[PDB]
RNA sequence: AAGACCAGGC
């Protein structure tokens, strides 16, 4: 419950790769394997 | 699984009389296998489980907080004065014999978690039953008492095998198998079979 | 029946190479000039110092299964300190006459070198090795 | 739900008798006994006793699948000495130790205070 | 403990998920592909608030 | 003291028996430890009949809970097992019946103990089904709690069983066991970095043997002889008895084997 | 030697569900991603009031157990106060092959 | 593509798999409630009607039971209801739907099913528990483990659907596999790991245990073997008792590195008739390797005799380990004080190496490596000075590992763990990377908001100074984080991409099967390969045999095959042959050993121009070396007493063999001319192993034995010819598509130099197959 | 580059050689150059080799390049399987890719071709170009649910004749 | 959730000590370890029985109905 | 029309895995159904194991028709096909 | 029934 309340979504360059700028704003580790990995993010 | 992604069914269960046992006469609520360690490279798990030896013992706090200066050397140094072999190890005895184990073991308390997916809400098996109306095939899902998709990719490896008789039945009498009347002139399904 | 080889060697090297019970051993024979012995001894039953006078012997009996000794009536062929059981696995021509044999006591190896094992060491699945003193 | 019965670890469900003896046709004069509803508690102990008997050439037990109560004994002895008698003595011996151990223990316990 | 932040739509709780998108009204330059008539493109997604 | 296996009691209490156990075979001390754990029978609640449970715990939760409660098993010998006794279901020959009724009377929490279990079945004057209370205050095992208008009405029916059956039944706890501290028989090989002696901790039982020293060629003939234990009671059976009956249950089911040879021997 | 700002505590870059990992910095970096999907797949008390709600599926731990090994982030996560997990005693041996 | 080709189906199960080390190889722990539902419709015959009237009465409730009983004028009789499930008056001619029961043909699948070996017959062993059990060693081909996957099983409802299930796909007759002319199941994990332990020279067992292991082997003839040690305390070697699992006449030899028939490492392997003479058993033997024990035991003994062999090895090894233990502690990743010290100063030195090149690139003295940027040659210079540094640190922990080291020990079995792991865990983690380059400058002119701008140094750019046991820093963690996802990404992208590749392959080859003239064809009957595989051979019956005439000097070849009776010095010493002395001189024969020795130059010429690299080791049918030892062991030949065959026996009989080795049989020249051709290679090997000097000199065959060697070969060869019918289309696709799934790091290891990069792995394979008229890395190599 | 070469004495020796490696392809232009051996020159573009040296030289290069994907990878597949791919992509004339622009546009069986991609227009123009269908392809026989002309079903079975004993 | 009768790992009744524990911490001001001493848990699988335990029952009662 | 003479028969004179697999099965079908049996059933009471027994003795009365790709074919009896494989 | 979506498992 705590985690799903802090979810993110991105539809459709390198949009899954954890980008330098994510540092402190998105979790470096939380994301689902495969299907939609790197797109869905948790703060 | 533990908390460092060590997914693991259960496999078999021994009563405390068969299980390896320490000289103190303790018993593991859990055996897992040294093979799930060095390729996965999960060193925290070999930490935490050491760490929680000094937790259980001194009644103290399990500070596995990330970027601190807490060290393996640290933990241990505490354990070594606290009564034990500083790297985990404890000379366990085999259960059946009570013959000392030639290896010693890293014996840990280690938060494990019990996940959804218990075996018994997926143990499906069908021999016929309900059947979609359009295509006369096995209804779907394990909770409709369905049947398994024997998809095309499965098909290929029967053809590879050269198993012809099977792949046929397993596609007729295991599924659709039907009987229609064909024209000997034109070849379509017109024939108004006024049977009987 | 009956022996096949007898000699007394001087141990000139005891290599404990990363093993804990077992050992490779190097020896020359007191009497015989161009003679040499390389062998695996179980140091944790029989401690093998440098320069001992190990007396080596090769019988071939005193066939079916095994029985616990057992000295109720049994007397097998030993005033012997230490006794292993092997197989011959390759016989080798080290020029002119100098022949060499290869034995396995379940992975404990033995290399031996001379020229008069002729009427003695015929290509066998036999062989017991015996050490004393 | 495909869990077996809990007590089938010591109740011999009808049919099943406790000891079945069958003649080992591998090597002369030796037999293979099946102990329904038993294990290492019992197997290991008999097997070790059969080991102090000089009349027994060979003795071993093995728990075929640990799903199951059963365990198997294989006994081999010297011509003249029937395999079962070995079991019989190594069995009686166990008892005579156990039986004695008990009364040795007791005269001990019966000393202690607290 | 239940920390709120969802809704209740026919007795079924519902979490609205943050949707992510490129911001409007910032200016950006993009060297377009190597077989194409255009070298570089500058882009502004413009919307009022 | 006599012929066979020798025992020496180091420490004794209503809770712990510390002993050497000399001149026994390995295979035996173990098979003991094993029966001790799994096979010496005991009474424990096996059947709950719940009438009312307005509690904050689930029914079969609390069922499981009394499952564990250590009931007095000192006279377990005169109680038949239900499965045997010819009585439909249960009687006073094979089962003790208990009663638990509690109710929140207090605005404050109304705790519920084992001291609270009341018997009913005719005990026919024997030792059986007293919930053991090792507690300092006189109420051991805290079953459940009640708020205020809360009520629990049930009827436990303790029967005789054994650890193998369910662990609610084993009388055994932790059993410390060890043979030969200096590793004289080299049954183990110690993992290390530096120096095994400075790196592992000399066993408690080290004072009760000799040095390695130091020195002398390993003893190949030496066998698994002499064992160190310290058996701990759960309450139901006296410590002292746990061994006694362990030793006995072993003997008793080795005897059943012997006996069972006599029968199939007919033809 | 020309700072302007300073981090609060580095630990904070982490999510909600990766902050249960006990030394994630000693672990290799996918794994933590994995745990992060399983923390969620867990059983335990999900709400101190289940005996009163009425939803399809609940799954609650008969005895849950705040772990022996915690992260300062757990406290604000309310983890020691509502665990899923138990401090199982643990063997790393090949035993029976099972 | 979705309900016709193919379908959802009846008579199936799914559950969680679980590993069962006391189950048979070709078995299938099946739950009783499943076996309570699926049903093989059995006819009623006087052979069965007893065990069948029995089998009704138990109803669908007790295990061995039955629902519905089909009669003539087809009519169901439901046996859970019906006022007659108790009565029931059977007949020959009626069917009874018995429960699936012990020892039955099932087809046990696992997805994704990219293989003929993701399917298999298993034998049915009904069990407790809602779960399927299987032998660990059917793990590899199915590509299971038990993080709790989940597998299928289909029950054949016919007599020849179950014949065709078991005579065709049964787990053993699947062990050695077309795909890689090698076997696809081995020994694994505990089994594989302690087999190494049990087998050490140091490992001894004493009577008690030795007899339980012995007894634990199920085909053990009850003959306690004599111990290696009879002196004080009869002890056995681990090696010894193990051999009791290895069958009779099993010969196998290796030599790893410095191996001397005196193996001063106890490496190599020499198994001489079902007993092991030296050499620590591990992966290369009992693995699923090429020249290994299972390859042999199958080809040699049986599939059954081998599948039985699977179990035995475990039953013993497992047992030995159940009472040996193996653990893995964190103590297992601690190095010396010296060694941690020296490891860290390893990085320190290579730190001020990168620092000094950076300082050079800054005074504009870094020279332009030909063909690359100024900058880009710097990227090379560093990632090189940085890997260089991490591997060196890493192999410095590997030196420092004690032999009793749980990690080092699995690495030595080859059960889990490789070099990089030890490296990582204990030493340094190394340089991180995304997109083949070190860490992106993601914020304007630096990587993380915590360093100054324009920072080219390692720790800025994403090197991880630390071990895993060391711990990682905040930044270090993040950069790891970043290389992390990248992997997780393309693992998602790969398995999808390659998943489509295979679908196309499979649908592009399909009906390319070998027809009954040995020609590979299709639905239109187009020729594709005139003779399958170019040689008419099945790829299972094939093995890396070494072509004896390619290498070596002309000098060394000469003295090896030359027989000159007219030269007193180059004759066969009359010690070798029985006629020898009577042979010396002689024209009539010399003309035969001559044209034999010419035929063998035409050979060395012909091969050296085929295999132009000297590479003398090629996959080939009918392992001749094994037939030779097998001959000189069956026939017990003494290596001093003279052989008894004429030159005419050998020479004239080897040319006789070659006639009988039929692949094609047509009685006209065209066919007989490809027959001459498909065999050309094989006969090179033949003539090179079966030449006069050799047969006589090296392995001293007697006429009687020789005719047997000649006999096996013919029969072995003929058994190696690919079977008309074989669906070689599908076979070929999945034989390419399957490794494609297992392709790691779909970039390269060419990125040590910053443009030695060449598209390889799954991206390349995508181009090739698509015929990509615009590839990413075209290149000429010019000579 | 390393390279093994027959010695003037018999055995194979390590003789190293200077090899030139390129970024980009113009074949019919760099083999015509002086100084270079135009009989060993190689390019990873199998599409060019096909056009310059003919189809058979192509078939060979394609393989080299397919096998190279595999053997660079750690794996080893058997030559027969790869070659069998390589030959299908070849016996048509030039290079028929394994996509709907390769094998699938060929005139196999209408029904078997439809099960791959573009299920509808394949069946459409098949009614239009009114095509007779073999029903010799695996796929056709699946659809119709009869035993394929496959392994087990490649032959037929009948009785004797002799009859009786 | 209520303190377990008997430790999962050894079997020693730990349930009768939750009482005596909370008391030993609050009124006597001891620390977790030295209070587990005084309660007679030496085998730490039993020490883990208590120290890991969260007593959630106390909140469930909190709900009135 | 048409066949191929009993002389000039190219095909492997051996019996393929795929041939026997179907042979056994087809026999194992007639056997499992009560059609008469052509060997002294020595204890064995299972259709498939019986077929294997009749196959070893060559008292199976069946003939393979092998089709070549040109359409024409060669007949082989199970009595006359070598069953090495 | 059955379509759609979302979570999710190897
Ligand atoms: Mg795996
Ligand atoms: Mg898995
Ligand atoms: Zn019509
Ligand atoms: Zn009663
Ligand atoms: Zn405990």
């Amino acid at each position: 419950t705590l985690s799903h309340l802090r979810r993110t979504n991105t539809p459709i360059a390198k949009p899954r790769q954890l980008h330098n700028t994510h540092w402190g704003l998105v979790c470096p580790a939380e994301t689902p394997e495969g299907q939609a990995c790197g797109l869905v993010k948790n703060l | 699984a533990s908390r460092h992604g060590q997914k693991g069914t259960i496999g078999i269960t021994y009563r405390r009389e068969d299980m390896p046992f320490t000289a103190e006469g303790i018993v593991p609520d859990l055996i897992i296998n040294p093979h799930a360690i060095p390729s996965r490279m999960t060193v925290a798990h070999l930490i935490e489980c050491l760490l929680s030896k000094v937790a259980a013992l001194s009644g103290n706090e399990g500070d596995a907080s990330p970027f601190t200066d807490i060290t393996v050397e640290g933990i241990s140094k505490l354990l070594r004065e606290h009564g034990y072999q500083s790297r985990g190890f404890e000379v366990m005895y085999n259960g059946h014999t009570g013959k000392k184990l030639m290896a010693q073991i890293f014996f840990g308390p280690t938060y494990y978690q019990r996940l959804r997916h218990m075996v018994d809400d997926k143990i499906h098996a069908r021999a016929r039953g309900p059947m979609q109306v359009l295509t006369r095939q096995p209804v779907e899902g394990r909770s409709r008492d369905g049947g398994l998709r024997f998809g095309e990719m499965e098909r290929d490896c029967m053809i590879a095998h050269g198993a012809a008789s099977f792949l046929k039945e397993r596609l007729m009498e295991a599924s659709d198998a039907f009987r229609v009347h064909i024209c000997g002139i034109c070849g379509l399904m017109t024939v108004i079979a006024k049977l009987n | 029946s009956n022996t096949l080889f007898d000699d007394i060697f001087q141990v000139s090297e005891v290599d404990p190479g990363r093993y804990n019970k077992v050992c490779r051993i190097e020896a020359a024979s007191t009497t015989q000039d161009q003679c040499k012995l390389t062998l695996d001894i179980n140091v944790e039953l029989f401690p093998v110092a440098a320069q001992d006078s190990l007396t080596v012997t090769i019988a071939s009996s005193l066939t079916r299964s095994w029985r616990p000794p057992q000295a109720g009536d049994r007397s097998l062929a030993d005033d012997y300190d230490y006794v292993m059981y092997g197989t011959a696995y390759k016989f080798e021509e080290v020029s002119k006459d100098l022949i060499a044999v290869y034995y396995s006591f379940g992975g404990l190896l033995m290399r031996l070198e001379g020229n008069y094992r002729n009427l003695n060491n015929l290509k066998q699945e036999n062989a017991y090795l015996l050490i004393r003193r | 739900m495909n869990a077996p019965d809990r007590f089938e670890l010591f109740l011999l469900g009808e049919g099943e008798s406790k000891l079945k003896i069958d003649p080992d046709t591998k090597a002369p004069n030796a037999v293979v006994i099946t102990f329904e509803k038993e294990d290492h508690t019992l197997g290991n102990l008999i097997r070790a006793e059969l080991l102090n008997d000089r009349k027994v050439l060979f003795a071993a037990y093995k728990v075929e699948h640990p799903f199951f109560a059963r365990f198997k004994l294989r006994i081999q002895t010297t011509e003249g000495y029937d395999p079962k008698d070995a079991l019989k003595n190594a069995c009686n011996s166990i008892i005579n130790k156990l039986g004695a151990l008990k009364t040795n223990f007791e005269t001990e316990w019966n000393l202690q205070t607290l | 403990f239940d920390m709120g932040g969802y809704f209740i739509i026919n007795g079924s709780e519902k979490v609205l998920i943050a949707q992510e998108r490129s911001a409007g009204n910032i200016v950006q330059v993009f060297k377009k592909a190597a077989p194409s008539p255009i070298s570089h493109v500058a882009e502004i997604r413009s919307a009022l608030e | 003291s006599e012929e066979g296996p020798q025992v020496k009691i180091r420490e004794a209490s209503k809770d712990n028996v510390d002993f050497i156990l000399s001149n026994v075979d390995l295979a035996m001390a173990n098979s003991l430890r094993r029966v001790m754990i799994a096979e010496i029978p005991t009474l424990a609640i096996d059947s709950v009949e719940v009438e009312t449970n307005t509690t904050v715990l689930a029914d079969e939760f609390i069922a499981h809970r009394l499952g564990l409660i250590p009931l007095q098993s000192m006279d377990i010998e005169q109680l038949e097992y239900s499965r045997d006794c010819f009585c439909e279901d249960h009687c006073d020959k094979c089962s003790v019946v208990l009663t638990l009724q509690a109710f929140g009377e207090s605005e404050s929490t109304t705790n519920v103990y084992s001291k609270d279990l009341v018997i009913v079945s005719n005990l026919m004057g024997r030792n059986i089904g007293h919930p053991i209370i090792q507690d300092k205050e006189g109420n051991g095992v805290l079953i459940c709690k009640l708020r205020k208008g809360q009520e629990l009405k049930l009827t436990c029916v303790a029967k005789k069983g054994i650890a193998k059956e369910h662990a609610k039944w084993g009388p055994a706890a932790a059993i410390e066991f060890e043979y030969d501290p200096w590793n004289k028989l080299k049954h183990t090989d110690y993992w290390y970095e530096q120096d095994s002696a400075k790196e592992w901790p000399q066993s408690k039982n080290c004072e009760y043997e000799d040095p390695p020293n130091e020195g002398d060629p390993f003893d190949y003939k030496a066998q698994a002889d002499t064992f160190y234990m310290n058996v701990e009671s759960v309450g139901s059976i006296p410590v002292d008895q746990v061994v006694v009956r362990g030793i006995d249950t072993l003997q008793k089911k080795v005897a059943s084997i012997l006996l069972a040879l006599t029968q199939m021997d007919q033809d | 030697t020309t700072f302007t700002h300073c981090e609060i505590h580095p630990s904070m870059i982490l999510g909600v569900a990766a902050s249960i990992i006990p030394f994630p910095d000693h672990n290799q970096s996918p794994r933590n991603t994995y745990q992060s999907a399983m923390g969620k797949q867990a059983m335990g008390v999900f709400l101190t009031n289940y005996n009163v709600r009425m939803d399809t599926m609940a799954n609650i731990l008969y005895y849950p157990q705040k772990p022996l090994g915690t992260t300062r982030a757990m406290e604000y996560l309310k983890f020691r106060e509502l665990p899923a997990g138990q401090n199982a005693i643990v063997a790393i041996a090949c035993y029976s092959g099972y | 593509r979705g309900n016709l080709m193919g379908k959802r189906v009846d008579f199936s199960a799914r559950t969680v798999i679980s590993g069962d080390p006391n189950l048979e190889l070709d078995q299938v722990g099946v739950p009783k409630s499943i076996a309570k539902t699926l049903t093989y419709p059995e006819v009623v015959t006087p052979y069965n009607i007893d065990r069948l009237t029995q089998l009704v009465r138990n109803g669908p409730n007790e295990h061995p039971g039955a629902k519905y009983v089909i009669r003539d004028s087809g009519d169901r009789i439901d046996l859970r209801y019906s006022k007659r499930a108790g009565d029931i008056q059977l007949q020959y001619g009626w069917k009874v739907e018995r429960h699936i029961m012990d020892n039955d043909p099932v087809l046990f699948n696992r997805q994704p099913s990219l293989h003929k070996m993701s399917m298999m017959a298993h034998r049915v062993k009904v069990i407790p528990y809602s779960t399927f059990r299987l032998n660990l060693s059917v793990t590899s081909p199915y590509n299971a483990d038990f993080d709790g996957d989940e597998m299928n099983l289909h029950v054949p409802q016919s007599e020849e659907t179950r014949a065709e299930l078991s005579q065709l796909c049964a787990v053993p007759l699947q062990i050695v596999s077309p795909q890689s002319n090698k076997p696809c199941m081995g020994i694994v994990q505990d089994t594989l790991c302690g087999i190494r332990k049990l087998t050490l020279r140091d490992t001894f067992i004493e009577l008690d245990q030795v007899l339980n292991m012995l007894y634990w082997v199920p085909d053990w003839d009850g003959v306690i073997p004599t111990p290696a040690i009879i002196k004080p305390k009869p002890l056995w070697s681990g090696k010894q008792i193990l051999s009791v699992a290895i069958p009779n006449g099993i010969h196998l030899q290796r030599f790893d590195e410095g191996t001397t028939l005196l193996s001063p490492k106890d490496n190599g392997m020499l198994i001489i008739d079902g007993q092991i003479i030296f050499g620590v058993v591990e992966k290369k033997t009992v693995g699923s390797s090429n020249g290994g024990l299972i390859h042999v035991v199958t080809r040699e003994k049986g599939p059954q005799v081998c599948a039985k062999l699977f179990g035995n090895i475990q039953k013993v090894v497992n047992f030995w380990l159940l009472h040996n233990g193996f653990s893995t502690g964190i103590g297992d990743t601690i190095a010396d004080g010296p060694t941690m010290r020296e490891i860290t100063e390893t990085i320190a030195e290579a730190k001020k190496k990168v620092l000094d090149v950076t300082k050079e690139a800054q005074a504009n003295l870094l020279t332009a490596k030909h063909g690359m940027t100024l900058r880009e040659s710097f990227e090379d210079n560093v990632v090189r000075f940085l890997n260089e540094a991490r591997d060196k640190a890493g192999r410095l922990a590997e030196v420092n590992l004690k032999d009793l080291n749980n990690v080092k020990q699995m690495v030595m079995a080859g059960s889990k763990g490789s070099f990089i792991n030890i490296a990582q865990m204990s030493a340094c983690v190394g340089q991180q990377s995304v997109e083949g380059k070190r860490i992106a400058f993601g914020f304007v002119d630096r990587t993380l908001p915590h360093f100054s701008k324009d920072d080219y140094s390692p720790e800025s750019k994403g090197f991880v100074e630390n071990s895993y046991l060391r711990g990682l820093t905040p930044q270090e963690f993040f950069f790891h984080a970043m290389g992390g996802r990248e992997g997780l990404i393309d693992t998602a992208v790969k398995t999808a991409e390659t998943g489509y590749i295979q679908r196309r392959l499979v649908k592009a080859l399909e009906d390319i099967m070998v027809h009954y003239d040995n020609t590979t064809r299709n639905s239109l009957g187009n020729v594709i390969q005139f003779i399958y595989g170019e040689d008419g051979m099945d790829a299972a019956h094939i093995e890396k045999q070494s072509l004896d005439t390619i290498g070596g000097s002309d000098a060394a070849f000469e003295k090896r095959y030359r027989v000159d009776l007219l030269n007193t010095d180059h004759t066969l010493d009359p010690s070798l042959l029985e006629s020898g002395s009577e042979i010396l001189g002689d024209l009539k024969l010399q003309v035969l050993l001559d044209e034999e020795y010419k035929q063998l130059v035409k050979d060395r010429k012909f091969l050296r121009e085929v295999f132009v690299d000297g590479e003398a080791n090629w996959p080939l049918p009918v392992n001749i070396r094994r037939i030779i030892q097998n001959a000189q062991q069956t026939f017990h030949i003494d290596h001093t007493k003279p052989s008894d065959l004429t030159i005419k026996d050998i020479v004239l009989g080897v040319k006789d063999l070659q006639e009988n080795l039929l692949v094609l049989r047509g009685k006209n020249e065209i066919i007989q001319n490809a027959q001459r051709d498909a065999v050309t290679l094989f006969c090179c090997l033949l003539r090179s192993r079966l030449a006069t000097r050799r047969v006589l000199q090296e392995y001293r065959l007697t006429k009687q034995a020789f005719d047997w060697v000649l006999s096996n070969i013919e029969a072995q060869f003929l058994r190696s010819v690919v079977h008309p019918g074989e669906m070689v289309g599908v076979l070929a696709a999945q034989s390419i598509g399957e490794p494609a799934t297992q392709m790691t790091l779909n970039t390269f290891h060419f990125a040590g130099v910053a443009s030695k990069k060449v598209t390889s792995g799954v991206p390349r394979l995508k181009e090739i197959l698509n015929v990509a008229k615009n590839m990413k890395t075209p290149s000429l190599t010019v000579y | 580059y390393d390279r093994k070469v027959p010695s003037p004495t018999g055995e194979y020796v390590k003789e190293p050689e200077w090899v030139l490696e390129t970024d980009g392809v113009n074949l019919s232009e760099v083999m015509t150059v002086p100084g270079i051996d135009p009989t060993r020159i190689y390019t990873n573009s199998f599409i060019d080799i096909m056009e310059v040296l003919g189809i058979e030289a192509g078939r060979a290069a394609l393989y080299k390049e397919v096998y190279n994907v595999i053997a660079s990878d750690g794996s080893y597949v058997n030559y027969r399987h790869m070659a069998l791919l390589v030959d299908v992509m070849t016996t048509q004339g030039g290079l028929t890719s394994v996509t709907r622009h390769g094998f699938n546009r060929s005139n196999t069986g209408a029904l078997m071709r439809c099960s791959f991609e573009e299920t509808v227009e394949i069946l459409f123009e098949a009614g239009a170009s009114a095509e007779l269908d073999d029903c010799r392809g695996v796929s056709e026989n699946v659809i119709l649910g009869q035993m394929a002309p496959i392994g087990t079903g490649a032959f037929d079975v009948m009785i004797d004749e002799e009859s009786l004993v | 959730m209520i303190v377990p009768v008997r430790c999962f790992s050894c079997g020693k009744v730990v349930g009768d000590k939750w009482e005596s524990y909370l008391n030993l911490l609050q009124e006597d001001e001891l620390d977790e370890g030295t209070a587990l001493s005084r309660l007679g848990l030496k085998r730490y699988c039993c020490r883990r029985m208590i120290l890991t335990h969260v007593d959630l029952i106390e909140k469930f009662l909190r709900y009135n109905p | 029309e048409k066949a191929i003479p009993k002389d000039q028969r190219a095909t492997t004179p051996y019996m393929t895995k795929y041939e026997r697999a179907r042979i056994l099965g087809t026999r194992a079908l007639q056997i499992s159904m009560n059609a008469p049996v052509f060997v002294d059933l020595e204890g064995e009471t299972d259709p498939l194991r019986i077929a294997m027994k009749e196959l070893a003795e060559k008292k199976i009365p069946l003939v393979i028709r092998r089709y070549l790709p040109d359409g024409s074919f060669e007949d082989w009896s199970v009595e006359e096909l070598i069953v090495d494989l």
